[PDB]
């Protein structure tokens, strides 16, 4: 029949999914654990080519109006409204927008403005689509749903970001998340997964750099009979004394050079000499851990989890790339346009609501195009209207 | 003549001793240059 | 991931729209697999021929039932169709994963712990016996200048040792050597273990290639 | 409704991304530790082969009118003066203005005077895309923003940079900034995450050379 | 682009205004940076016989002045 | 997992291990429970050296510290390959040995058919 | 009798009195043919 | 019986007292065929 016989339960598969993670990447601590991530050569590499190519996408939009003559006078003002902005382009909505990649959620509110004198003058525009950090927002509960686990009716944000050195509506904003199901309100990180081996991967760094530092092969020892360190100790002004400072003068310059050479007395009181001079090496078998390849399996193993794994020689980066456009394109055109177009009273079919088209991250190729347009056009496929002629 | 022989990591007695000290200090860490957050200061687990 | 999939249909009216008085879809609410029952999450028939409903669990209906067949849309793999609760993917991984984590906690480990080359150092026990009762004595503060100097020999412009060389009986009294593995170092070579493992895993799922129409093209097709 | 419900936070933003970094590399820092880098040769040339193609594209520029009669005389004008400014060109402003790539942060003032005698006598060119280098700027607070951290009213300049051997409104300033988001005001250097790699690289180097 | 933004919507606004050169959104001349990657000759001569010889490439000294 | 080379191993005289036994508040009891510690976090790092004692009283000393290693030859029939090979014994069978590097396995898939 | 074994490196409170002593000489202060700003020129981190 | 193991470069005040002596010659000295202005004359540090 008509009715719901269940709930989403979104207040329970998150507080299943808080219990399931390692304490450093829970809610009120992965705003930091991100922060202290990216500092890391690999992971700040990996986020900087993924945002590369969403602004790519978003710069040369599109708007794709309907066929009937309504759509095309509602598509101009739609292109009119999202290419003036006040202080704002889809290119810096695109790069807020992506931030849901480093913590699982993205906040944007939209506000309305009305026009003063231009073209359209009495319409209603978009002044800003205002993004909330996810540093700002309520530490505690950031999402707030109904007396039961059903839906969402909010989002809260701290009292503090409201000084310098409350409760926003769903209907106000838009959400974007990635890595989980709809009924995960808090998305899945891509730094989920990686953080285990992020930790193992810094650690093995810092043992290569202590352990060339002390890698002492080849050291000089001096033996010396104990008279004569003795006796320097308590005669400071005896000659045992100038030559015991010598030493530790000359020792310390020993290098090789057109004049180095050693001589020592030859001396000997038992089975063993008096004085010797004895490069030390290692007495057994070095390490044998190779930690070097430690570290490449673990660069591979964070790269792969953002798509950009080819730095360590259709692909799967461009892949990867597709799935931030989709998202971010379905959140503007499903809760932005026909909400906007409901404030200036335009009401149109389905059929007949126009949709912005993201661009093409992959530059075309001017030798396989050109190619192609003879093929097609040498046999008379090709229609003759202005749109193929701009093409060029 | 009780205590002879002793093999170390073969009890969870003797292992989180070691583990739970204060002033224990082991190899996991290894702050390297500079001091970074990802590399815990103390022995315990959270 | 789980075998299973919950989806109920809810239809609604239309008030203003191009098809008024019809019945669109409301949402096709998905019923998370952690939500449901914990017990028996479906339920048969007196015998165990079909199936009546679903079941989910009362703990969902909180902030901090069974539904019936008609109304949900199931969907599950790697079994026939006389298993509900189908076989996850990663049944068949598992002990593979199981074997591939505690390998690289070895790695980690065994890394740590390779104290090659590390320093030793020889004093008769006169001198650290004196220095121990004695804290006030020269014995004492020779041994407070060993334990900080010792910590901070690296190589460098002015490295160097130098030692007495007395002797007592057949070994020297003052030494300093750099230890080694006396004999063979470990054998197995744990990272080819862990590859084997890895493309144990990836190839359930049909990814297996990043390890170096096809196998993972045709792969999604069955799940589309 | 037509009402904002909330702020871009950008006074808080900052002061939690100043914590999170290595003490060496945090505002009034990151000016030295920059040109105390720079000095590695594989530094240094990462920086000059992207500059070079930077001041190449900024070379061969090109205005794009309209269809209208009136968009083409407007396009003219404009080239017309953005290759006539006194002592400056495109070129020498592209090489300044790509310093966010060592900084995080570049920052242009725009002057504009009239002209005298010529082909558009009565109108108004642009003088100097003034550059302010970050070195001068105020090492306190660079940015002041309202009384809360909602937006920016202007960029402050120490009075130290009027001498031999100040607050500019920000409706006069052209900021450019990379590697944050739009709440970043002091933008991410290239070099924050290379810092860790490089303090490492030295002293491998220094290391070779006394043990050979 | 980075630049050009600042180049395009803070610079080229406001110069129009203050010689109160008032157009609609769609007669906005704006800049274009040059190409950083230089023309093939081998590559392009043969790409304009190929359109050429079909015909869909206009007579236009726009076209000419590319030699 | 049970392949301990270079463990690290202890000689101390049994005085002192035996004195601490029975003598919980001794000073050798104090120096016992140090060592156990000690030993189990001793990984290489900026600051790892040891210190003993160098007494002798025989032909062999009185403390050492050695790293263990295996007196001989390691193992020889490389498992490695053993499992390999059984792998491509099962997965024949099925036509889908092809994973190990017209078609066997598109043959095979028409016989079900 | 009760200071015969002496491990380094093993103790929190021994670590941080080398390293937090002014005149101590470590590996990361190796200034090569001359000093650079890259290099510290105290043990103690800051 | 205080100073019978000496272990060099591991303190500050002995390592600038042996880079400040005008008599030292260390390795950064190596002229080679003959003396150029790229190789330093003097051990300390400018």
């Amino acid at each position: 029949r008509m009715s719901e016989q269940g709930t989403f339960a979104l207040a329970k598969v998150q507080v299943d999914s808080e219990r399931m993670k390692a304490e450093e990447i829970r809610w009120p601590h992965l705003i930091g654990t991100a922060e202290s991530m990216k500092q890391d050569a690999t992971v700040a590499t990996g986020l900087d080519m993924l945002y590369t190519f969403v602004e790519k996408a978003f710069k040369d939009f599109k708007v794709i109006p309907g066929e009937s003559e309504e759509s095309k006078k509602a598509a101009k003002f739609i292109e009119y409204c999202l290419k003036n902005m006040e202080g704002q382009t889809l290119r810096q909505f695109a790069r807020d927008a992506a931030t849901f990649n480093e913590y699982g959620l993205s906040v944007v509110e939209k506000v309305y403005t009305q026009i003063a004198v231009g073209e359209y003058v009495g319409k209603y525009k978009v002044k800003n689509l205002a993004f909330r950090p996810q540093a700002s927002l309520s530490r505690t509960n950031p999402i707030v749903y109904n007396s039961d686990g059903s839906a969402i009716v909010g989002i809260k944000q701290s009292l503090s970001a409201f000084q310098n050195y409350v409760i926003i509506p769903i209907s106000r904003v838009m959400l974007m998340n990635t890595g989980g199901s709809s009924s995960q309100a808090l998305g899945v990180s891509p730094l989920v997964g990686c953080y285990r081996a992020w930790r193992e991967k810094i650690l093995i760094e810092n043992l290569e750099v202590v352990g060339a530092t002390k890698d002492m092969g080849g050291v000089i020892e001096l033996k010396i009979p104990s008279q004569i360190l003795n006796k320097a100790a308590m005669d400071p002004s005896s000659p045992e004394a100038d030559m015991v400072r010598g030493l530790m003068s000359d020792a310390a310059n020993a290098h090789s050079g057109e004049q180095s050479f050693f001589m020592l007395p030859s001396d000997t009181k038992d089975n063993a000499p008096q004085y010797s001079m004895t490069l030390k090496g290692i007495d057994g078998m070095g390490k044998q851990y190779s930690t070097a390849q430690l570290i490449s399996d673990r660069k591979k193993s964070i790269l792969d989890r953002l798509g950009a794994g080819f730095i360590n020689v259709q692909t799967i980066h461009t892949q990867f790339v597709q799935r931030v456009n989709e998202i971010i394109l379905e959140a503007l055109n499903e809760n932005l346009l026909p909400q906007l177009l409901a404030l200036n009273d335009i009401r149109l079919p389905e059929t007949e609501m126009p949709y912005v088209k993201a661009g093409e991250i992959v530059d075309v190729d001017m030798e396989g195009f050109s190619k192609a347009i003879q093929r097609i056009g040498a046999v008379g496929y090709l229609p003759k209207t202005p749109k193929v002629i701009n093409r060029v | 003549n009780s205590s002879l022989v002793i093999i170390g990591g073969v009890r969870k007695d003797e292992f989180f001793r070691v583990k739970n000290n204060p002033n224990s200090y082991n190899g996991f860490m290894e702050q390297g240059v500079y001091p970074t957050p990802a590399i815990p200061k103390q022995s315990a687990w959270p």
